[PDB]
């Protein structure tokens, strides 16, 4: 029954529409869903706009009228210009009349704000089409009708606000450059009269609703209007006194004054400076007398969350920070302004105590600005000493863990500056907070943690001697706390925090070997603790200390028989005996860091040999057994052991890089034999069990072995210094073990890691192995392309790695694409365009880059047959594919690289850098330049794709585009102009002349 | 005690995925673009009793947008969603906010940057400040890891009920019934269980 | 739930099989508890989601139930449950529950059998 409104052959039953709409807004479940679909189809009917008059007149449901206005907006914004003038004026007059009618009825004005505001925006859409060229008296009539009625005056302020937003705030992406400038200049030309009205309403006042709406429009005006309208009238005074005293206007006024603080203002004018000071003085006075004194507990207020207090306090923080960041120097020299400066800052201190993460971040940005300047600026810190002292406590009490990367960084930076400014104050606050932990008054896990993070953050700011005394005090105190505390949970928290602090003070460790030794030995003790988090923190602290203090483990310290690294390795089995595999890998990685400090080759290699002793011995046993009984690879336990050996190798290779080669050489042959054996097993199991085999623990375990082997090779080759060995020793056995195995497995069994490994090989040694690169392409190219060219979703890893591999090959070894058969090269071009059509930024960006690099590679070849054939076969494919993704609205993230590619292609022809005709014979007079033919092809292509554009539009656009093909920024603007024009009918072709 | 919530943001940002996780607990890996709007009731249990959100999960893709701002009418709260792995989705946050507040002038709004589980984050913490001048609450979230995934609703509930100490609570769990297995469906099960045992569980690399 | 004793607690993710989609769908992640009712001595599984604390599993550990391996996992069990009341109205589900480790999955099975024996009285 509800579907009757969709039948346009009959007149529309308004009461039926109102039912459908009610069922949608107020209905439930199945009914709501059906109405939903019906309303969407109604609204999207291209003739629906013809029913708008009827609905606006005879419907009694304001939701129905709202939807009618949506329908009209689609017409106004897309197809307006097809309407005859008399009809456009008809609609215009209907909308204006409906707004005035609704405003003149007090009941409706009060209760139908939704429909009125929607009407106002519909009107603004008409102004964007019609005004001022076709409606020069709009503003006079608006100003005029404002004195007739307070309701109309108020609503007129909403219209002017929305207009200002559409012209200044949201025009950039919604209008052509030329149209935006036109409407900006138009509003500018008439602003004088608009301001006169706004000022009068503010001066005369009375209606708070009217005052507020006027101030809302002013906030928008402040984005663009010149400073004189604020500074050369009484309006600054009104904002900063009267409108701050009443709470209905205070919120919007404060936001206005924030924007006032950001106006472009003359710098060398003492009167303007005094005005800037004065409005601040006024505003802060009004707050102190009408809202809350400087002493108020804003933490408590915000927490209680009465009325709009939260927003107000947010807005106050924004005003204080904005104003003070620009103008605090105005308050710093004159001693009559000292109290004002410090009070404003005191409010900020109190705001900074509010428990509200994002507000804290806003104030923190200000504090960072202040304390950085006090660090550099001369004769300044003395002013802010008490402010800075309070802030130290605020920051210490709010320190977050370093895992919260950006916030920790900001907080550390502020605290570091504050520490430099008064080291003793910072020290005292920290020691006394530690005392509160010890005396139990402030004790908690959260609290000892945050304190520890804070103590750690300021490492490096103190003199080495002050640091020494400080560190000792803190460690003694924390050790005492640990003892006091009863139970493993408590002691574990304190122990982690001790570990944390010590790890943050490498300078101290480097000067006190005996202490450093003790710390490591204690960390080793903790690597035997089952209690959760302790082994992880022990290992993480170990590697952190190693990263910073590694030199101290590689030398023989006085009163030691040997470098501590030797001691660590001798005892490694016992040390690591209770660790999980991941922890063991960290440990071995840490040892690797130390070993790379040894620059005597022989001693380094022997240390490496010794570290790798246990994994190598387990490896050697399995190698024998696994080969003898290939069933052993079916043993879950064996597969786990093998994976962990490889992982241990990866861990050490990660920290040692080029130094790892002798160890990779030791295992290389058997490792690639194992890769082959595991590959057999996987294939065997998929044969016997089906694709499902790939989900089983056994096969996932086998594949883990293959993936870690590829990761080990990738890790080494990416850091290798001796590339001659890479090529002569590593590459050939690698390609033999991995390429055919990848090519001859079924899709679901192919490891994308293979592609990633090959990318690294080509990256590092591509130029040295032209035949290897050819072999890589033959093995992976067609079989991978076939996996990913059926949709955009299957095989996501392969998809991404595939285009990375083509990218590096096209950069480093373009000759491999030259040796492709014509048909395979055509698949290459299809592949590149395929990547363009991807919405995934990874694939898309690489697609565009390959295209760009390929064109450059062709250009390099100069005037030879391959390059001429390339253009003949593919230039137009690239031009049209690029226009497709530019214009289809589904690939906006690729816009810049699309523009760059398009520019490069157009410039090739504009410069005459293509040696043969691009057109085939008897298609055009045989002398015709490629420039003229390109114009012709594009015009035809765009006309077909966008038939609602005029020939004049298309010709102007292409004319501009070709002229601008050496200026990326302007070119990009012309493209965006076109993207706006294709969304509507009747776009002005002169817009493309914009300068 | 029920409130209309509208959910807006660019296509693919995770609106529907996030709601579904809340409704049923599942994580949908596939992207099926919403058509117009999907409406679903969602209840939380607080220390102040139950609160129902009437969730209008709207379409972010222009071509599937349906009634657009029509969906915003009489909303009492909102979530604006973007994807921290996609810069364009953040660039469009002011556009969604614009369209939303023109219809809903004085409502609590949470801005949510989804997909913080992905390592290669593209919209950096430093860049996200739009919420400050507009008095939006902000959370980093992940519908996939459940990072902060209760926070938008807990915050909105505190705002709508007008109680800052409101908590989500465990409702007491009724004793479950004893079972009676129909020997007529005995075989039925053997089949259904056979299928289930031989369909692999997803995401076998995850911590759970 | 103080009329119940906590026999066993373990972190888990729980799935239900959707025959229509022929796929496993997550139901919840959080603490799976075996609760012994101190009146009837009956043991149930009760599981609540992290963050929301909503109920994703509430059923008796019926003696007839059998924990089976999933082809994909060495740390999960699947079993049919004929009456779960997490979402209110008792429904039948094919459940899978996955744990942090094989050790945990094995321990779960041990306790699940202990619970079955208790429920047989
Ligand atoms: C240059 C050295 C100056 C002084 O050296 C004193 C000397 N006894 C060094 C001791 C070092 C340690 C006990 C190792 C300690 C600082 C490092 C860690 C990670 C210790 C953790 C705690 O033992 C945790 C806890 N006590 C263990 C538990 O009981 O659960 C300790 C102190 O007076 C000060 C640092
Ligand atoms: N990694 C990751 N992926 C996510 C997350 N949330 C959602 N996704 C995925 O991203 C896609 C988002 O899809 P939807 O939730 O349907 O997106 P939407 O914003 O509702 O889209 P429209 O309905 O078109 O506006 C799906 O593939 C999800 O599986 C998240 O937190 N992390
Ligand atoms: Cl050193
Ligand atoms: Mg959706």
């Amino acid at each position: 029954s509800m579907e009757g409104i969709l039948d346009f052959s009959n007149d529309l039953d308004i009461a039926l529409l109102d039912q459908v709409v009610s069922t949608f807004y107020q209905g439930e479940g199945v009914q709501q869903k059906q109405a939903q679909e019906i309303l969407t189809k109604f609204q999207d009917n291209p003739d629906a706009w013809e029913k708008v008059d009827q609905i606006l007149q005879f419907s009694t449901n304001p939701q129905s009228k709202f939807i009618a206005l949506s329908i009209l907006d689609k017409l106004i914004t897309r197809k307006w210009k097809l309407l005859p003038n008399d009809h456009r004026i008809g609609i215009r007059n209907f909308v204006v009349g409906m707004i005035i009618s609704m405003c003149q009825d007090d009941e409706v004005f009060k209760t139908q704000k939704n429909l009125i505001n929607k009407s106002d925006l519909t009107l603004v859409q008409i102004l964007k089409q019609e005004w001022p060229q076709n409606w020069p008296e709009f503003i006079p009539e608006l100003i005029g009708s404002s004195s007739s009625s307070v309701n109309v005056c108020e609503n007129n302020m909403i219209v002017l606000k929305l207009l200002s937003e559409e012209v200044f705030d949201f025009s950039a992406e919604q209008m052509t450059q030329a149209k935006a400038l036109h409407l900006k200049n138009s509003m500018s030309k008439e602003f004088e009269q608009i301001f006169k009205l706004c000022f009068q309403v503010l001066e005369q006042g009375s209606s708070s609703s009217l005052i507020v709406a006027t101030l809302e429009s002013l906030l928008r005006y402040l984005h663009w209007i010149p400073y004189r309208y604020i500074y050369e009238t009484n309006i600054l005074e009104l904002l900063s006194t009267k409108f701050m005293t009443s709470p209905d206007t205070r919120a919007i006024t404060l936001k206005c004054l924030t924007e006032v603080s950001n106006l472009k203002i003359p710098q060398d004018n003492d009167l303007i400076k005094r005005q800037t000071v004065l409005f601040f003085q006024n505003t802060l006075q009004q707050i102190a007398t009408s809202v809350m004194p400087v002493t108020a507990d804003l933490k408590a207020t915000y927490a209680n969350a009465n009325g709009n207090d939260q927003s107000f306090l947010q807005d106050l923080a924004m005003f204080l920070t904005t104003y003070l960041a620009r103008n605090r120097a105005l308050l710093e020299s004159d001693e009559s302004l000292r109290e004002l400066l410090l009070n404003a800052h005191q409010y900020l201190i109190q705001l900074s105590k509010i428990e509200e993460r994002e507000l804290f971040k806003t104030t923190l940005d200000y504090w960072h600005n202040l304390v950085a300047d006090l660090f550099y600026e001369p004769l300044k810190k003395h002013i802010y000493e008490e402010i800075c002292s309070q802030l130290r406590l605020v920051i210490i009490e709010n320190m977050v863990r370093p895992e919260e990367i950006q916030l920790y960084k900001s907080e550390r930076e502020v605290l570091v500056y504050l520490t430099h400014l008064n080291v003793i104050d910072t020290e005292e606050i920290m020691i006394s907070k530690l005392a509160r932990q010890i005396d139990g008054s402030e004790w908690s896990w959260h609290n000892i943690n945050t304190l520890s993070w804070a103590i750690g953050s300021i490492s490096g700011t103190m003199s080495e001697d002050t640091e020494k005394r400080f560190v000792v005090t803190v460690i003694k105190d924390l050790l005492g706390l640990c003892e006091q505390k009863r139970g493993k949970d408590n002691k574990a928290v304190v122990a982690r925090d001790i570990m944390y602090v010590v790890g943050e003070y490498p300078r101290f460790l480097k000067a006190h070997w005996n202490f450093l030794r003790t710390v490591i030995l204690k960390l080793f003790e903790f690597m035997h603790e089952t209690h959760e988090g302790v082994q992880d923190m022990a290992c993480d602290t170990f590697i952190k200390i190693v990263q910073k203090c590694k030199y101290h483990f590689v030398i023989q310290q006085p009163r030691e028989s040997e470098p501590f690294i030797q001691t660590i390795i001798r005892d490694i089995q016992k040390t690591t005996a209770d660790l999980q595999p991941q922890q063991v890998h960290t440990f071995y990685k840490a040892c690797g860091i130390i070993i790379s400090e040894e620059r005597s080759v022989a001693e380094r290699n022997r240390l490496l040999s010794d570290l790798m002793q246990l994994p190598n011995m387990a490896w050697d046993t399995i190698v024998e057994q696994s080969t003898a009984n290939p069933t052993l690879l079916l043993d879950s336990e064996t597969v786990k052991i093998i994976a962990n050996i490889i992982k241990t190798n990866v861990a050490v290779c990660t920290s040692m890089g080029a130094d790892f080669y002798p160890q990779l050489g030791h295992i290389y042959y058997n490792m690639l034999q194992l890769y082959r054996a595991v590959s057999s097993m996987i294939s065997t199991q998929v044969a016997a069990e089906g694709l499902i085999a790939t989900k089983t623990p056994k096969v996932r375990g086998l594949r883990t072995i293959k993936k870690e082997i590829l990761k080990l090779v990738e890790t080494y080759i990416s850091k290798a210094r001796n590339l001659d060995d890479v090529v002569k020793v590593l590459v050939e056995p690698l390609l033999n073990a991995v390429l055919e195995d990848y090519m001859n497995n079924v899709p679901d069994a192919r490891d994308a890691e293979v592609l990633n490994c090959m990318t690294t090989v080509v990256e590092k040694v591509g130029h040295m192995i032209p035949q290897g690169v050819i072999l890589i392409l033959q093995s992976v190219f067609e079989c991978t392309l076939d996996m990913i060219n059926k949709d955009f979703t299957e095989y996501p890893e392969h998809r991404v790695e595939f285009y990375k591999l083509l990218k590096v090959i096209n950069e480093k070894s373009f000759a491999a694409f030259l040796e492709l058969p014509p048909a395979a090269f055509k698949l290459f071009v299809d592949a590149i365009c395929w990547a363009f059509k991807h919405n995934n930024r990874d694939v898309e960006v690489n697609g565009l880059q390959i295209a760009l690099d390929l064109v450059k590679n062709i250009e390099r070849m100069g005037n030879v047959p391959f390059a001429n054939e390339f253009h003949k076969n593919y230039f137009f494919i690239f031009v049209s594919e690029t226009f497709f993704v530019l214009t289809d609205s589904d690939h906006k993230s690729g816009f810049s690289k699309q523009a760059l590619l398009l520019m490069k292609l157009i410039s090739l022809v504009y410069d005459n850098k293509i040696s043969v005709p691009l057109y085939q014979e008897a298609e055009v007079p045989q002398g015709t330049s490629n420039q003229v033919y390109l114009s012709q092809y594009l015009a035809n292509m765009l006309s077909n794709a966008f038939p609602h554009l005029t020939s004049e539009q298309i010709a102007s656009f292409l004319s501009a585009l070709t002229k601008q093909c050496k200026d990326l920024v302007v070119f990009k603007g012309t493209l965006r102009d076109f993207l706006v024009q294709i969304k509507e009918v009747g776009g002005d072709p002169t817009d493309y002349l914009f300068a | 005690v029920q409130f209309k919530l509208v959910l807006v943001g660019d296509g693919g940002t995770g609106k529907t995925t996030f709601v579904k996780r809340h409704l049923t607990g599942e994580f949908e890996k596939k992207y099926v673009a919403t058509l117009g709007v999907e409406v679903h009731p969602l209840v939380f249990h607080t220390n102040r009793g139950p609160i129902k959100f009437n969730v209008w999960d709207t379409a972010g893709l222009e071509k599937f947008g349906g009634l657009r701002d029509g969906y915003y009418i009489q909303a009492q709260c909102a979530i604006i969603m973007f994807d921290v792995t996609s810069r364009v989705t953040y660039k469009n946050v002011p556009n969604w906010h614009r369209d939303l507040v023109r219809v809903c002038e004085n409502i609590p709004i949470v801005l949510c940057g989804n997909k913080v589980d992905i390592k290669d984050r593209k919209v950096k913490a430093k860049s996200i400040v739009f919420h400050r001048k507009k008095n939006l609450q902000y959370y980093d979230i992940s519908a996939k890891s459940n990072y902060n995934f209760e926070k938008p609703f807990l915050w909105l509930a505190r705002k709508l009920i007008g109680d800052p100490n409101l908590e989500f609570v465990a409702m007491p769990a009724a004793a479950p019934p004893e079972v009676v297995m129909d020997p007529a469906l005995a075989a039925q099960y053997e089949h259904d269980l056979e299928v289930a045992q031989t369909t692999a569980l997803p995401d076998e690399d995850d911590d759970l | 739930e103080e009329d119940e004793e906590v026999l066993y607690k373990v972190r888990a993710k729980l799935f239900r099989f959707d025959a229509d989609a022929k796929e496993w769908k997550e139901r919840g992640t959080g603490d799976c508890k075996f609760l012994k009712n101190k009146k009837t001595n009956k043991v149930r599984i009760l599981m609540r989601r992290d963050k929301t604390l909503k109920i994703c599993a509430n059923h008796i550990i019926a003696p007839e139930y059998t924990l089976k391996p999933n082809v994909g996992s060495d740390r999960s069990w699947v079993y049919a449950c004929t009456a779960d009341i997490a979402e209110g109205e008792a429904e039948a589900f094919t459940f899978a529950i996955r744990f942090g480790s094989k050790e945990n999955a094995d321990k779960f099975k041990e306790e699940f059998e202990k619970a079955q024996e208790i429920n047989k009285k």
